[PDB]
């Protein structure tokens, strides 16, 4: 589904992030938090506070979850097979809250990569995130 | 759509800073490139063929500036948003059917577009007040 | 994901539906048009009335689509790659447009087969309509 | 949400034939069996662990009649329906403070229970007036 040059796109946004990486996870997941107040029924043992050292973490964790999942991209459902199992039997997240996320990590990226996020590279960005989606929540379907 | 006056400062502080000739056609071209179905709504409207054919087709551009507009109307008029886009869904006929996710798409990629062009400025809790009214703006128009 | 049990469900459940293939394609066609009115933008040239020839023709187009889905259920993409492109590419058919047909489609089951329709097959038949309106959208991604 | 006088009767007369003390309870756990997620919203009520159990549940069965109660007084009150589901949604605290999409499967899957029962009664134009009605009670519950 994914093009050579969403792929090319995908790594190059990426790239720039560099480092940044966590971060970036802990403030998409602070502004979905703030921005869609129902997603925080599955964090009730979170302090989901400005600078929550477990928003940090967690954010490291998505960050590199789909850091995983761009170095694997050609093999995504292998990939992320535990965290399909985990989002979707585990903790039975609505599918809806894998588009908010993806949402706020767009916008996260689009306000720290100004240059980066053309219209071409923000298509791309969002089809690798509507395919993560579609892998965390599969076993749905 | 109750914003508190917290979500309104927000908000309208950073609405005026908004370069209201452009961000229009840099929100609904980028909704016309990444969501491509949404040029079936319009096509009548140009060469839409590319990122760079939509970013510069000029009803685009002219149709962002209305966009932005009835945004601006969607803020002075929180309380009774459906009366506010009452005559502007009527005067169109039929041209505004769609499906109510459209517009929820158009709002996202708007706030896409502000975050874009205020980076830091557009901090999360300026994002938030900026969906709710992406909210109630995009259930109005129904 | 389609499970073992959802692949039986499915092929069960169509099965049973025999021959009145495509006349419950039209009726879930007339469904959708009359629930789901945005959905006519689609079919101007059509005539989208009772006893349309038209609807009547398409719904043994979609039935067969569907039952070629069914009949490679492992290799839906490629089965229905041409598909694929058509909805997307050619007639850019917004990708709501698929739950409806699908939820469309799971009414007019439901209505002509009472005996087969139990919670276990209508959750397969769910996931399987899930699984082909993923693929006919699958050149957005 | 302008129902149509035969819209009307598609709807009403249909609804005096429902057996309500468990086509509600059929159709919250067909919820419950068909998108997973929306156990999460329960699994207080008791096991939710096959669609037998689920089918069982009396939790389920015994809030497949309020829903169904929510239902009929939706019907009762169509114009102003926000000023209906209010004192629902209030009563809940963050009961409903979920997703409006989820409001909106539970409607679909009502009409997938309620085709099941009536086969060839439920028609498509029945079907219809059912879902004008399913979409005014989700958009109003949110
Ligand atoms: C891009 C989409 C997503 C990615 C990459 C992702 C990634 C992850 C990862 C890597 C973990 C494991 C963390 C660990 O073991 O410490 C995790 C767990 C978890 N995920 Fe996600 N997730 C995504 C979407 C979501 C969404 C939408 C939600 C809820 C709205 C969610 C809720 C959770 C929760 C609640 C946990 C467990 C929290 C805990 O107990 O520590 N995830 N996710
Ligand atoms: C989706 C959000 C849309 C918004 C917010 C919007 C906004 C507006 C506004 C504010 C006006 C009145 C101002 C004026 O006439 O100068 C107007 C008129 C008009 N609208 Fe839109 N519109 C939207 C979508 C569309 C679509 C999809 C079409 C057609 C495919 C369309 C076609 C027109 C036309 C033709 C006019 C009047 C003549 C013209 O200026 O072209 N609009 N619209
Ligand atoms: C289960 C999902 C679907 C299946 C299996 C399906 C199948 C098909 C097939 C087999 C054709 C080719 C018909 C022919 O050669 O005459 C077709 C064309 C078409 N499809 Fe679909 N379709 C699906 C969903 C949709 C939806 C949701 C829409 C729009 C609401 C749609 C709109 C169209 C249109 C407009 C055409 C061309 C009509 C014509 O000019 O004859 N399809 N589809
Ligand atoms: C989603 C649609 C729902 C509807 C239509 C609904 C309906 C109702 C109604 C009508 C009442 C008041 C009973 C009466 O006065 O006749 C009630 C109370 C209650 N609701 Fe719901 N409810 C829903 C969801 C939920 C959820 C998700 C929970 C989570 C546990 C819940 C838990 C309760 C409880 C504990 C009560 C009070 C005890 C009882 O009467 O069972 N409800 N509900």
């Amino acid at each position: 589904v994914l093009s050579p040059a969403d792929k090319t796109n995908v790594k190059a946004a990426w790239g720039k992030v560099g480092a940044h990486a966590g971060e970036y996870g802990a403030e998409a997941l602070e502004r979905m938090f703030l921005s869609f107040p129902t997603t925080k029924t599955y964090f009730p043992h979170f302090d989901l506070s400005h600078g929550s050292a477990q928003v940090k973490g967690h954010g490291k964790k998505v960050a590199d979850a789909l850091t995983n999942a761009v170095a694997h991209v050609d093999d995504m459902p292998n990939a992320l097979s535990a965290l399909s199992d985990l989002h979707a039997h585990k903790l039975r997240v609505d599918p809806v809250n894998f588009k908010l996320l993806s949402h706020c990590l767009l916008v996260t990226l689009a306000a720290h990569l100004p240059a980066e996020f053309t219209p071409a590279v923000h298509a791309s960005l969002d089809k690798f995130l509507a395919s993560v989606s579609t892998v965390l929540t599969s076993k749905y379907r | 759509v109750h914003l508190t006056p917290e979500e309104k400062s927000a908000v309208t502080a950073l609405w005026g800073k908004v370069n209201v000739d452009e961000v229009g056609g840099e929100a609904l071209g980028r909704l016309l490139v990444v969501y491509p179905w949404t040029q079936r709504f319009f096509e009548s409207f140009g060469d839409l063929s590319t990122p760079d054919a939509v970013m510069g087709n000029p009803k685009v551009k002219a149709h962002g500036k209305k966009v932005l507009g009835a945004f601006s109307d969607g803020l002075a008029h929180l309380d009774n948003l459906k009366g506010t886009f009452a005559t502007l869904s009527e005067l169109h006929c039929d041209k505004l059917h769609v499906d109510p996710e459209n517009f929820r798409l158009l709002g996202n990629v708007l706030v896409c577009v502000l975050a874009h062009h205020f980076g830091k400025e557009f901090t999360p809790p300026v994002q938030a007040a900026y969906q709710k009214v992406v909210a109630g703006v995009a259930n109005a128009l129904a």
